């Protein structure tokens, strides 16, 4: 079982600028890489995830920096990114367009570019392809329930949400702290997502993660030329501060460990399915 | 090789399409032998007189290739019936080009009483009479999507091309295909391609499922053939 | 004294017949050019379903032309309805109208290219048609949201509006387009004013005169009031044709107080420019300086466009059940008609359409007659036809 | 024989359309034993007692002859998955009773995300997990139709079930099927059967064709059954 | 293969109402039994079809007998009387309802009544089911090209069509007579009739027709004990004259090359849409 | 010291579970009645989807009483859309839902029959409630179109209008229901009263006694004034059960001003006709009663109905987008609440339901604490508890 697939390097690394630091959930790697092409004119649009007071997503075309520090985050709740793909490159105009989406909706772009029937003069306008990490998501009352009445903070206080670290933690504004077991936090995500088994992001440009990584800091998968191509030059500008994974800890072990995991425990839930008569993708 | 484009019960946007690779269509063009087309070219003529009157037609020739069959055909038309099994027995590889051959289309909702054919009310894709070897949806498939399939079939590309090879065997086509394949089988996760990939704008994605307005839905099957976990061969995760 | 039968008929859209009896020496006596494409019978199937699908359904009677359809059956739903679209959006529908008859145009110089322009030239002429045709489709893509099926010409004006930048693109590929129309008039104009083919035949002077006026209400988009859309009646093919060719004929007759009527590009040119020229080369003329026209009227939208103005009307879909809404636009191909009255809910409950080649078809019956047979078809391209659109 | 109800995600309608047999429900209750129906028997109890609890359960029992299933599979409840494979596994006969059983119905239409069981968002008919022996479409099937369904299959009648029998391998069903399978094959005749056997009045009779009203189409599948240009047996044609 | 289907007797027959003759196609034989059903409760409301002043028929719950002799005449269009069945026992409240209709519509009928899954309440309340001749239908467009441009006579002026001896006939308002041979007709008809092997409407009640019996008369088959009852009911009341079949010409000759003509020419379509792949009925 | 879970619960509707913490003589400290009915979840997949598919849709809840989700779905989108249906059209909705709740009670003494009927009369009691029953689907068939799912009951009124023979024959059956009702009830009302099942058993005098208020709006139809529809607010089954009991519940939580409140047909007798019992045998003793009430008011409607009388609105379905409308109805289980957000186009763009049974389920939990738990599935069918409805 292959751990990442294809890529050209792995690298642990982190924003520049203080501003995205602030706003970001880890390194600030997609928005680094949004501000950057926009202020650099290697992108005139991007694909980002608005979220309303009470943490609901609405996706977006961005042509504004202010537009992209807007919204950075990670809202763990379905945010469909590439509704938006075609009204980008139509009336918003876009030719150079940067895309953001969990490893499935990376798929959907991938698939989306080489058989483009419903999608006329959409393939050749994309210019960037970010991909994030992704264990499980949840339907947006799900993570309600979890984070109001399993971890006490009501979602308008809540500020920053992660898992890892054995179990799902809330970050309240006001300062407090709370934690619940991961085993709890299950009953409540998209089953979907128990026949997913992508969890680097292996079809983007290049994929961005949390896990691999200290706390403010992105494992960062540079996999087609075009993102080499794109992450190179962040770094001869100094939009990204760079370390090696192996220097870095807890390292790659991790992501190896958490990717294989996801898909040995997805690939028997694929197998299950299957031999109940289920359909799976093929 | 040889191509030809048979124009049923369509309406040309299908050709329009292809023509949209705009100065790329003279290397497409210059790739074949356009045998057969009679939006572009005066083949096949073939003069018969009479002493009473000179016939002056044009028909389809004999040892086509490749058969771009775009539009329905219309059951209570003899013309109709008559091309699209011509179509087939002259061609070696007949491809359902567009909604319109490939599943019915816009077609499907015809019901017939206008003049001045009142009788013609039937429209079937070209799969529910003849065999199809390839089928494009959409209405009308991407320029882009055209290319693809033209370059993979001059290449033997067999891999790209299963997905349509697959379709061929699909006469019917709708919106509801997401729900009845995706949304009730536990596996759509809402990235929103299909919604994109529509061209009557009629998906609208809701609290990350998809909604089809189904009295906008022309029964296209571009959001079918998009959604990646009905097809996702592994000719997709390729990248450089 | 013998029957010319020339079908199908080619380098046009769809599917027709011409039926010739000619004399001894090949002049066509008696001329009949008839649509033989099935009836897919949009006016009839549409009844019942929402209004907002009449836009979406009758955009496939043609995908050379589809936004001349979308662009009448909104205005013949909005006129039903007593919808205003404001002002932006009825400039982009405008715009979108115009970069698709931006399109139609050399679509069509390059279907006649095989009768006028020499072979070492074909090349370089079909780049140049598809290089303008790329601007006009995009032109459609942008503002239409398909070049091919354009999903936002909605009852009510535009579904959405263009940003700054990209107004600014499409004046900018205006400009080049109006450099290469005036390359393309500049090559064409001479060789249509010579009445000569590229094989050398000489063409009748006469060719394709007829005694029938023209029809055309606006220069680059569409005005109901400049018809009296009562004096519009539809006949059969049995009041035009021989009982044995009539029954083949797919297509009505449309007449206006009871007479025939061309439209197209001279009817526009006619009433507008004051372009009084008869025959077929006159039309293959008129339709390329309308390139220019076009082009210039696009600039004009775009400095005129408000891009953060409305473009859709709040005003809800709903009628009388009475009111026959007229909708009228001037297609590529010329004057086209659509009607519909709509219910209290938004419904359709009649609707009807009479697309430019279905006036044209029954004049170029008549336009064929007193040349030889051979020209026939020469006199047919003329009239740029559409049949799938003509059938409906 | 030995007859159950099985209620998975369904209304409980169909049951209700059964007791509007009326009085003649004790003829049926009488010439069969209802062996299960938690609406209507305490079957079948079993009481399991350890020191902390006593488990008071109502299982399904074993040895039943025919089950009439209604209602569609929630994929994400592992109580409805598990209730329909014991369904399969305890009876002989397996009847997919309404329009949720049998296609899905108005459960096609579910996308989930509402409290308190917001995963549940898969609904499936049986037939998409278990083997289906015999299909009632409609929204509910009238009590006529249950009638003649469970007297022929007492009565061993094979030749007036074979239709439903056949049924019992559609899974999907819609409006469409009027148009893909009637209209548009030349074969509506304008009777308007199919408008009248609607259960929410989609179906409008224009110009003697049918007009789906697609909005308010539950999916149920009672005029794709009563057209007789689809199905028409001979033991039809048997009059007295 | 059999011509006429099951029957008990077959009989030439006309109304003794001659308000109903003033208005009626052959021998107002449907119009009599609808009028002596209501007028006597054993219909409480007939199944009808309301004309337009153009021809443009209309399916129709009557109640009235005046009602019965406003559909009085063949409009040889399409006609849905099937699809008021379910609005007559349920709004109109009729539970002895007559219902009239093509073989075909009537070969619906009884199928609605073996399988009413969608036809709750409905079967037991069929009173009467009566079934006319047909040998083929037309669309309204159809038929209009018909009688306006082949006999040249506006659908207005129109006042009775009818067919036989050879060709089709339009009998104008305002006297003139006019005959085109029919197989001038065939282009127009509606190709789904051409798959239809019921010519006598073999599984009505009561069926009756023009062909076989001569103007102004009717034959009419009696198939069911339930006809049978309401057709000896009628005639014990005088309100229908009767005579044997065999006693009057043409007879029950010319009825059966008609029906077997119709079966050996549309079995040959069904025949020949098996052989190309297309679905017919089973 | 001991649990008691007895699952599933039956001779109700739909699947719930009873979960009881008992002491050592088995009498019940802490209850728990809970639905565990997958969630099909209508309010969700409304949203998106037109109007008028909504009585359509929401009288899929439930077979039993589908015509009072149908009633309360477009009195909710008349509301906010500010239609005012007719007044003949409102009384056959009225009429449609008394038939409904005619065919309702019966049932539910049908189910509860084995309990409370000597097994020697059973035959000729369930004759009874079915020729009860038959009566009142039959008004709803002739009314709404079906018995089992009205598709007459639309937005604006009601879709089709009776004949004065069909309200003759309604008018004469109601006055043979109330034959039958007058039977039924002179024969359940003193066993009701007597607190002994048919096996002997006793029933304890405080059995299912509650401490919680009453929402009733009207006794026969709907009141939305009636109501401060601001003051109800849901709260999830973490707020009622356990955790380890919460996570299984599929319903919602509805209190009015914090607290839980009863509704049904002892909720409406004690507002309207001075009716004060508590515990589970006076729910038993209302709902027969309330059989006398509903019949007698469905032929004051027929007096009162015109036969000719438009039973449609013609006012448009356009909404502002905002308005919550509000549609209540009493349904055979009580006070039934359905709220919708529609847009301009029609379309629903917020969609909510809180469902009788909605209110009983968490009142039920407390109401068999304090008797034996042998009990506690008597007092859940006092309830006449329809899960399939209160979880939407
Ligand atoms: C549901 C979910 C589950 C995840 N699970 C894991 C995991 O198990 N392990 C792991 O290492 N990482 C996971 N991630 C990714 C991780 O949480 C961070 O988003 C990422 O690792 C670092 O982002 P960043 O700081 O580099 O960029 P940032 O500057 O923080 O910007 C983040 C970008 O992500 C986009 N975004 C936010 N929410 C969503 C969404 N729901 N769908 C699509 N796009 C969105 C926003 O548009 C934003 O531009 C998950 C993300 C999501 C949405
Ligand atoms: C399309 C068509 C084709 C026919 N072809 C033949 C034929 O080939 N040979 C033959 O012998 N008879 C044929 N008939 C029947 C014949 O024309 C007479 O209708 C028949 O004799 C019964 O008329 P009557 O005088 O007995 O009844 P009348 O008292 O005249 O009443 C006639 C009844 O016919 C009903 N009706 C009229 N039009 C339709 C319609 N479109 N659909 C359903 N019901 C309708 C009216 O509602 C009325 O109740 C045909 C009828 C139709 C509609
Ligand atoms: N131009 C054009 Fe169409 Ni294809 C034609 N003829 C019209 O409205
Ligand atoms: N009565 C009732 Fe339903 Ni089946 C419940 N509970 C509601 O409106
Ligand atoms: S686990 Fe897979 S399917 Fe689920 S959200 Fe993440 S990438 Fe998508
Ligand atoms: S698929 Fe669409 S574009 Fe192609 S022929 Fe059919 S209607 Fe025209
Ligand atoms: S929903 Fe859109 S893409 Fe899917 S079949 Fe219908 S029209 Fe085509
Ligand atoms: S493309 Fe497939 S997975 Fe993505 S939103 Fe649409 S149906 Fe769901
Ligand atoms: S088929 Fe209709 S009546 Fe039967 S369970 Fe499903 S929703 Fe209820
Ligand atoms: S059209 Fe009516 S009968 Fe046919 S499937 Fe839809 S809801 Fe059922
Ligand atoms: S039941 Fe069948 S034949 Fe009759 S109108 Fe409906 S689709 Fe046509
Ligand atoms: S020929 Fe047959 S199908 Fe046609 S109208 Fe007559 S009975 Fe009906
Ligand atoms: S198949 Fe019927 S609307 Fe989709
Ligand atoms: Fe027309
Ligand atoms: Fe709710």
């Amino acid at each position: 079982m292959d751990p990442f697939g294809k890529y050209k390097t792995v690298v642990s690394a982190r924003a520049a600028d203080k501003t995205i630091l602030k706003k970001c959930q880890d390194g600030g790697i997609v928005s680094a890489a949004y501000i950057y092409g926009l202020e650099n004119g290697l992108l005139d649009g991007v694909i980002v995830a608005d979220k309303d007071d009470k943490l609901q997503t609405t996706p977006k075309v961005a042509t504004t920096v202010d537009e992209v520090l807007e919204a950075a985050g990670t809202k763990y709740t379905v945010c469909p990114t590439i509704s938006v793909i075609k009204s980008a490159v139509r009336e918003y105009g876009c030719e150079k367009l940067g895309v953001v989406g969990t490893p499935c909706q990376i798929i959907a772009t991938r698939k989306l570019m080489k058989y483009p029937i419903g999608f006329r003069h959409v393939p050749d306008k994309l210019a960037l392809i970010v991909g994030i990490f992704c264990m499980e998501n949840f339907p947006y009352n799900g993570m309600k329930t979890i984070i109001e009445e399993h971890c006490g903070i009501k979602m308008e206080d809540v500020a920053k949400t992660d898992i890892g670290k054995g179990k799902f933690w809330v970050y309240s504004k006001w300062g407090d702290v709370k934690s619940i077991k991961l085993k709890e936090t299950h009953p409540y995500e998209q089953q979907s997502c128990h026949v997913c088994m992508d969890y680097t992001a292996e079809l983007a440009d290049i994929s961005t993660g949390s896990v691999g990584s200290p706390d403010g800091w992105s494992t960062v998968f540079i996999r087609t030329a075009q993102g080499e191509e794109f992450f190179n030059k962040m770094v001869e500008a100094g939009a990204l501060e760079v370390k090696p994974i192996e220097e870095v800890k807890p390292g790659l072990g991790l992501v190896e460990k958490l990717s294989l995991t996801k898909k040995e425990k997805n690939a028997k839930e694929i197998e299950h399915r299957k031999e109940i008569g289920l359909p799976v993708p093929y | 090789v040889k191509i030809a484009h048979i124009h049923l019960c369509g309406c040309t946007g299908c050709l329009i399409s292809l023509a949209d690779t705009y100065e790329q269509l003279l290397d497409i063009l210059n790739s074949v032998e356009l045998v057969y087309a009679l939006t572009l070219v005066d083949e096949k003529t073939e003069i018969r007189e009479t002493d009473d009157k000179i016939l002056i037609e044009r028909e389809i020739p004999d040892d086509i290739d490749i058969a771009l069959v775009e539009g329905s055909v219309c059951l209570e038309d003899e013309h109709s019936m008559k091309d699209v099994f011509d179509a087939r027995r002259k061609s070696k590889i007949v491809v359902a080009l567009g909604a319109c051959a490939a599943t019915g289309g816009i077609t499907r909702f015809c019901r017939g009483g206008q003049m001045s054919k009142p009788v013609h009310s039937s429209f079937v894709p070209i799969g529910d009479l003849i065999k199809v070897d390839l089928a494009l949806p959409g209405c009308p498939p991407s320029p882009e999507a055209l290319v693809n399939l033209i370059t993979a079939a001059l290449n033997g590309d067999t891999e790209y091309l299963e997905i349509y090879a697959e379709l061929a065997k699909k006469t019917e086509a709708c919106g509801c295909d997401l729900l009845v394949n995706v949304i009730n089988k536990s596996l759509c996760m809402g990235c929103g391609s299909c919604a994109a990939s529509c061209p009557t704008r009629a998906i609208e994605m809701i609290d990350g499922k998809p909604n089809v307005l189904k009295e906008l839905c022309i029964k296209c099957g571009a959001c079918s053939l998009q959604c990646p976990r009905i097809r996702f061969p592994k000719l997709i995760e390729e990248i450089e | 004294g013998k029957i010319v039968e020339i079908h199908p008929t080619t380098r046009h859209e769809g599917h027709t017949k011409l039926v010739l009896k000619v004399d001894d020496e090949g002049i066509v006596e008696k001329g009949a050019y008839l649509s033989v494409t099935p009836v897919r019978g949009f006016e009839k199937f549409l009844v019942g379903k929402p209004a907002e699908f009449a836009p979406i359904a009758v955009s496939r009677f043609c995908g050379i032309c589809p936004v001349a359809h979308a662009t009448s059956a909104v205005e013949a739903i909005e006129d039903a309805c007593d919808i205003t679209p404001p002002k932006d959006g009825l400039l982009l529908r405008e715009l979108c109208g115009i970069g698709n008859k931006m399109h139609s145009h050399p679509l069509h110089q390059f279907l006649i290219s095989p009768d006028y322009v020499p072979k070492d030239d074909s090349n370089e002429f079909i780049k140049r048609v598809q290089a303008m045709r790329r601007i006009g489709q995009y032109i459609v893509d942008a503002v239409g949201g398909e070049a091919i099926h354009s999903p936002n010409i909605k009852v009510g004006g535009m579904a959405k509006q263009i940003t700054e930048s990209t107004k600014a693109k499409m004046y900018y590929k205006c400009k080049e387009y109006e450099k290469l129309a005036k390359e393309q008039l500049e090559y064409l104009i001479p060789i249509f004013e010579s009445r000569t083919l590229n094989d050398g035949t000489e063409l009748p002077e006469k060719l394709g005169y007829h005694d029938f006026g023209y029809i055309a209400t606006h220069p680059t988009y569409g005005d109901r009031t400049k018809i009296d859309q009562d004096k519009v009646v539809e006949y059969t093919p049995f009041d035009v044709y021989d009982k044995d060719v009539a029954i083949q004929s797919s297509t009505t007759v449309p007449t206006y107080n009871g007479r025939l009527m061309e439209v197209g590009p001279r009817a526009r040119f006619s009433k507008f420019f004051d372009f009084k020229e008869k025959g077929a080369m006159a039309l293959h003329i008129a339709r390329a300086y309308e390139i220019s026209v076009l082009v210039k009227r696009a600039m004009e939208i775009l400095d005129e466009l408000n891009v953060n103005g409305k473009t859709m009307s709040d005003e809800p879909i709903v009628g009388d059940g009475e009111k026959l809404g007229l909708g009228v636009h001037e297609a590529a191909r010329g004057h086209n008609t659509h009607q519909a009255v709509i219910d209290k809910d938004g419904n359709i409950v009649y609707y009807n359409a009479i697309v430019a080649t279905t006036w044209n078809i029954p004049v170029i019956s008549k336009a064929v007659e007193g040349t030889h047979y051979k020209f026939a078809e020469h006199i047919v391209r003329a009239y740029d036809p559409c049949i799938s659109c003509a059938t409906h």
